[PDB]
RNA sequence: UAAAAAUGUUCUGGAAA
RNA sequence: UUCCCGGGCCUUGUACACACCGCCCGUCACGCCAUGGGAGCGGGCUCUACCCGAAGUCGCCGGGAGCCUACGGGCAGGCGCCGAGGGUAGGGCCCGUGACUGGGGCGAAGUCGUAACAAGGUAGCUGUACCGGAAGGUGCGGCUGGA
RNA sequence: AGCUAGUUGGUGGGGUAAUGGCCCACCAAGGCGACGACGGGUAGCCGGUCUGAGAGGAUGGCCGGCCACAGGGGCACUGAGACACGGGCCCCACUCCUACGGGAGGCAGCAGUUAGGAAUCUUCCGCAAUGGGCGCAAGCCUGACGGAGCGACGCCGCUUGGAGGAAGAAGCCCUUCGGGGUGUAAACUCCUGAACCCGGGACGAAACCCCCGACGAGGGGACUGACGGUACCGGGGUAAUAGCGCCGGCCAACUCCGUGCCAGCAGCCGCGGUAAUACGGAGGGCGCGAGCGUUACCCGGAUUCACUGGGCGUAAAGGGCGUGUAGGCGGCCUGGGGCGUCCCAUGUGAAAGACCACGGCUCAACCGUGGGGGAGCGUGGGAUACGCUCAGGCUAGACGGUGGGAGAGGGUGGUGGAAUUCCCGGAGUAGCGGUGAAAUGCGCAGAUACCGGGAGGAACGCCGAUGGCGAAGGCAGCCACCUGGUCCACCCGUGACGCUGAGGCGCGAAAGCGUGGGGAGCAAACCGGAUUAGAUACCCGGGUAGUCCACGCCCUAAACGAUGCGCGCUAGGUCUCUGGGUCUCCUGGGGGCCGAAGCUAACGCGUUAAGCGCGCCGCCUGGGGAGUACGGCCGCAAGGC
């Protein structure tokens, strides 16, 4: 019945990225697209695009990796290294604008849901707003 | 466990148990030896450790150890319990403080004298 | 997976390296 | 080449590694220690109901009794309610203690055996039930953490 | 684990500065509780303090705020205020006076005594300052307070000297008897001058008050210092204390002698049994120094109760399994509200402390001034992504409908053959039976082996599994009736109706218990035989509960995949049961094996996860004591929880 659409989405991405899949499908949600828009702009994925699997509204995320490597195990480096859901239904997490986390010294990003829209840590900080802390990605 | 299960039951503080009920934690405690004998130690080791069994001002009668070689305690010598156990003596959990009350310092001691009553000899 | 085959006891305390 | 002794090589089980001249289980006996039960005994606190009920505010009276003035009233004085405490009785909680008794932990070199670890010589473990100085044995069913 | 009679509310009163059952009549039956009522234990709360990277943890002594108490206890009077620390009334206990009828006191105010204790100070000086009461004022009072005293109790500053001085005195210790070390250390040379001496000697104190001006503003005047003849300054000026721990590893520091599992050490691991860097002494060394160790307690380390930040197949840890109450949690689109949430403003957040800057005591410790933080909670304004709420819309979760399927799933009745035992009838004779070998036992009163017939009970061979069904326990001849789960197909209906689940309720192998029934085979207990040192066992011969049925209890297990339920996601290969297919093979549900990625301490697990995720529940915090005791609930008991 799926208890956390987002959590699931983050997970489906994680799962395929880790098996060098070209793209992954995830059930469509307006809120979810938002996340994805951000995931694409900051560059973590190649892009998404509303599509339809067996007559139902889905979102096709296109994964991005690094270049092939040498030695044993030539599996390329990963663009989406980490991606963990922070606020879950079992315990929500709201953060004041001053409280906003700094992900990986700057080389990473958290994704907030604010009264001004789903924005990133930088965007949220600049806009001086705070919110529910959807996840973090590095 | 689920956050909800923590909200409900929550965690549990440890609560340490004292290895020395000399009441009030009292750094020390005074008492009287009612029995001053020598017990045989635990295993690996063999010997004749000298231990006193003292009645306390905590309302407890415990058995304690008389550190150092050669002591002067009798069935009624008042003594100051210190608390510090002895590995071989199954029962002893306290040390008698040398150099207080009837407890005499260790005659002729010259090293770590501070830990054995034994004052300080004049280089004479 | 199905699964036969032996009447008969014991070795004080430490320490080996 | 079945067997007895010593030994090669592979394999299997092991709780052995001081290395099977190994490890190790329970009772009994001996000592210290904490602890349950125990005719009952000594307490601390607490609850109910009852009898006695000081001081004191409060409410009646204030009279066949005194005194005041700023005496239509007041005061002294009497009656009652409540009431600290005391007293009889019976409950609750906790603590100390008790002849004797139950098992427990610990304790260099005690006694009996040999349950387990190698089909540990009757594969082991297990819930239950009966039985036995002791480990334990057997029944019924279950497990493989056995072949 | 249930609690409540002034108990919960009402009306009218009394009462009070005032609300109110605060108290009282009358009336109504209420109030409170797993979001932990009632009860038991402990405790004054806070600013802060210690610790911590932080979140936290521990704590509440000094100073500051609030509360409460004044020998134990009850009450009121005066009054702005007290039911009053040095006021009162009374009871009580205790101690004292008494001309015995009545009197007296209450240091948890300051000093001081005694008791208890491991332990905590002077019966000090001064109202000079600050602060207080009363006074027009002078001024009086003030153990508040300002100082002084004692205690290394703590912090900080300082001293015991400095510079020369030997291929290196002595003594002590080692030694391969050359020597090496203590060691520039000493001695010795110069040099400074802690103490002490003489002289000088404070700030803190300027107004109250007085005079000019009006006793206003402003200006001037006088008195006053407990600490003290102290700090401080000038001159003079003597080489003038050193200890405590430790030196096996953790951990800085090694040799000789003594001892010989002794004496002793020990925080953990462990040192000692005749060559001990571990015991004890010495030399030497290391550390710290008016100190240095020891004990007790707090935090850390201990991500070792894990929010940050842990776990449960085998290390502790998945509940025996279901159904479900409270609770927690919840798909897709849109709109209203704006509780959560976020943003601005603003009030509040005392002081001290902490931090920073700068200053004052010769420095520091102390100390002052200034600066900066602050969540929380109040108020007003605003945002609407996500959560929440109302509303409308949807169908992907879920449920239903129709058509079908497999199956030891369950209950009830009936019934079929093999076999064992026993009985009867034949027929037959000398042993059978059993073991490693035997013996007991059965048998010439005719057994065993054989044929026929009978009674009776219990379980179902082959099929048959690496199979199937069930939530688990568990279910196996065959037939019928009643009945549960469940899967495929069509996508037809409902339209989030969902997941999970503390409690509750139901089920729950074997053994065991209560009635009654049943009893062939088997078989605890029990009796023999044999084995053995013994044999309460293994082996052999007997055998009662029981095993079987009914009804009712019991409620445990290696109740096991030692692996909770649900959903999404993440290579394949192969075998297999059951369904649908446009039956090469595809597709759905189930049972296995091997293995991508990944996970694991490893073993291993791997679309039937022990992988990657979300929701809810259960459970684990070292071994033993112990699944024991006490208490409670349950049971006929055994015992269970």
């Amino acid at each position: 019945m799926l208890t956390d659409p987002i959590a699931d989405m983050l997970t489906r991405i994680r799962n395929a990225t880790r098996v060098y899949k070209e793209s992954t499908d995830v059930p469509a949600s307006r809120f979810k697209e938002e996340i994805l828009r951000i995931l694409a702009r900051e560059g973590f994925i190649k892009g998404y695009e509303r599509v339809d699997v067996d007559g139902k509204p889905y979102l096709r995320v296109y994964l991005k990796y690094g270049p092939r490597r040498q030695g044993p195990d030539p599996r390329p480096e990963q663009v989406i290294h980490h991606i963990r859901r922070i606020s879950k239904p079992g315990r929500r997490v709201y953060v004041g604008v001053k409280e906003i986390p700094r992900v990986r010294r700057g080389l990473g990003i958290a994704i907030l849901s604010t009264s001004k829209g789903v924005l990133t840590d930088r965007e949220a900080r600049k806009l001086g707003v705070g919110g529910e802390l959807i996840c973090e990605v590095w | 466990p689920t956050i909800n299960q923590l909200v409900r039951k929550g965690r549990e503080k440890v609560r340490k148990k004292s290895k020395v009920p000399a009441l009030k934690g009292a750094p020390f405690r005074r008492g009287v030896c009612t029995v001053v004998r020598t017990v045989t130690p635990k295993k690996p080791n063999s010997a004749l450790r000298k231990v006193a069994k003292v009645r306390l001002t905590s309302g407890y009668e415990v058995t304690a150890y008389i550190p150092g070689e050669g002591h002067n305690l009798q069935e009624h010598s008042v003594v100051l319990i210190r608390g510090g156990r002895v590995k071989d003596l199954p029962g002893v959990r306290y040390h008698i403080v040398r150099g207080v009350y009837d407890a005499a310092g260790v005659k002729d001691r010259k090293k770590s004298r501070s830990k054995y009553g034994t004052k300080k000899p004049k280089e004479a």
